[PDB]
């Protein structure tokens, strides 16, 4: 089981495609699940996601024209109950206490959110929080040096290894973080 | 510890 | 759907426009909207909004050349004026959701850049987002969606003086207390609490307001609204949400949240929670209340 976590592409509003090297890495038949935080913001990007994996889950971003996407989603992948939301709903934006408030509501082991365009992966109160950032590296008013990034989760029973891919200059660079459920 | 930019990654 | 080729077109357009230097980007954007304006009302839904976001990016790009080019503040004013006209062209085409959201984005950008007369630009863009909220939106869940964005956007703003911050502040609380359905009022009014706590004006030396009495008024008014709801499921679901909101301010060192207030509400949920239907909905509500109690047990 491995899960691609990405979002805030903002195509065509702020970007026109994923960077060159990301389109090369992201190709069919390698990834089982995709959890997407939203702001695609169109079918052209959706249908591209639909040919990367069978099971693709998407929540509604603030600029998605599609209403059929739910506000939030909880899905289970192995032992982890995972929570998905775009994060424009979480006020103040990117606030820890508000994000944990939302973890208690869904009752999830991992919370994925993405309104900030800023990658974050960390444990807090024995519970895990992912923000994949913007996979296109899209403009945000509140953060000026946006690094194009996505996340690959490698789930095995009661453990998760999250890998963060980042486009720094021309180079794709990877870091790894590991969370075990109590 | 570094990792390759591949899917999935591998170690150095 | 149909306009994949037109979106992909404007997609390419903006990408290539990054090659042109800032002075020329403005000129080319102004002819772009002239061209894209010809295509009528259903096309401009998809082709104009990228021009508004490029207008915002361009404005940031001029702030980078601040010490090179001393006419940078007039240039920003000009771009925001262009953005205002481009967003207004979407309104005449009978749109509301998108331009409201584009207006909020413009208020954020103006506030962050800091060009002379930015506060006035930011206010206009915010007040324009409010008009579209009031005059052109009335579907309870779309209302709640819109006003959470206005509130969440406004909460990040730090460019307003108290004289402008206050009318906007109380308008959010007013607007929130008048949504169509009672459960959505409870949420919105409690969401407003964050405006009085973590909202910034320019009188405080950039510091957060911390108006704890107003924080409570919102929550007391959020509870009042929860009592009068039309479903025991939603009534309690909202009681547990407001409890977590008190806990948010309790942990942030708000004097006005005392342990007495929490205990009153957890007992109130203990009384009413057994009087619900056995369901998937009330199992998640029970697990939510347990998670809250477990959270209060630590810290």
């Amino acid at each position: 089981m491995l899960v691609l976590v990405l979002g805030d592409l903002h195509i065509p509003h702020r970007c026109n495609s994923l960077p060159a090297k990301f389109k090369k890495l992201l190709v069919p038949g390698k990834i089982q699940h995709i959890l997407c935080t939203g702001n695609l913001c169109t079918k052209e990007s959706y249908d591209y996601l639909k040919t990367l994996a069978g099971d693709v889950h998407i929540v509604r971003g603030d600029f998605d024209e599609n209403l059929n996407y739910p506000e939030q989603k909880v899905v289970t992948v192995g032992q982890f109950k995972i929570g998905l939301i775009h994060g424009h709903q979480v006020i103040p934006w990117g606030d820890m206490a508000s994000l944990a408030l939302l973890q208690r509501q869904f009752d999830v082991d991992i919370l994925i959110s993405g309104h900030t365009h800023k990658f974050e992966a960390f444990e807090h109160e024995n519970k895990f929080y992912i923000n994949p950032g913007s996979a296109t590296g899209a403009y945000n008013a509140l953060e000026t040096n946006i690094i194009p990034s996505f996340v690959l989760m490698d789930i095995q029973a009661s453990t998760v290894v999250t890998y963060v891919y980042q486009l720094i200059g021309d180079d794709v660079k990877v870091e790894r973080i590991e969370y075990k459920k109590p | 510890e570094e990792y390759t930019p591949t899917i999935p990654p591998k170690a150095i | 759907e149909d306009f994949a080729d037109e979106q992909s077109l404007v997609g390419r357009f903006i990408h290539l426009l990054r090659s042109e230097d800032p002075d020329q980007q403005y000129l080319i954007l102004n002819t772009a909207r002239k061209h894209f304006g010809a295509g009528g009302n259903q096309r401009i839904r998809f082709t104009l909004p990228p021009l508004v976001f490029a207008a915002y990016q361009l404005a940031f790009r001029y702030k980078e050349n601040s010490k090179v080019d001393d006419k940078w503040e007039k240039k920003c004013q000009k771009i925001f004026s262009f953005a205002h006209q481009t967003i207004s062209a979407l309104i005449k085409a009978e749109l509301a959701e998108l331009p409201l959201r584009l207006f909020l984005q413009g208020a954020l950008a103006a506030g962050e850049i800091g060009f002379e007369n930015h506060e006035t630009v930011a206010y206009e863009f915010m007040s324009q987002a409010f008009s579209l909220y009031e005059d052109e939106i009335s579907d309870s869940k779309a209302q709640l969606a819109a006003i959470t964005l206005i509130i969440g956007t406004f909460e990040r703003m730090k460019c307003f003086s108290e004289e402008n911050h206050e009318p906007l502040r109380t308008q959010c609380a007013l607007a929130a207390s008048k949504l169509l359905k009672k459960p959505d009022q409870g949420r919105a009014v409690s969401t407003c609490a964050h405006l009085f706590w973590s909202g910034r004006n320019t009188d405080k030396n950039g510091e957060e307001l911390h108006g704890g009495k107003r924080v409570m008024e919102c929550l007391k008014k959020a509870l009042k609204i929860a009592n009068q709801c039309m479903d025991p499921s939603l009534q309690v679901q909202l009681f547990i949400e407001i409890l977590n909101r008190y806990i948010y301010f309790y942990e942030k060192e708000n004097d006005a949240v005392t342990i007495q207030v929490l205990n009153q509400l957890i007992q109130k949920i203990r009384e009413d929670l057994p009087n619900l239907e056995s369901s998937e909905e009330t199992e998640q509500i029970n697990k939510h209340f347990h998670n809250t109690l477990e959270h209060l047990r630590l810290r």
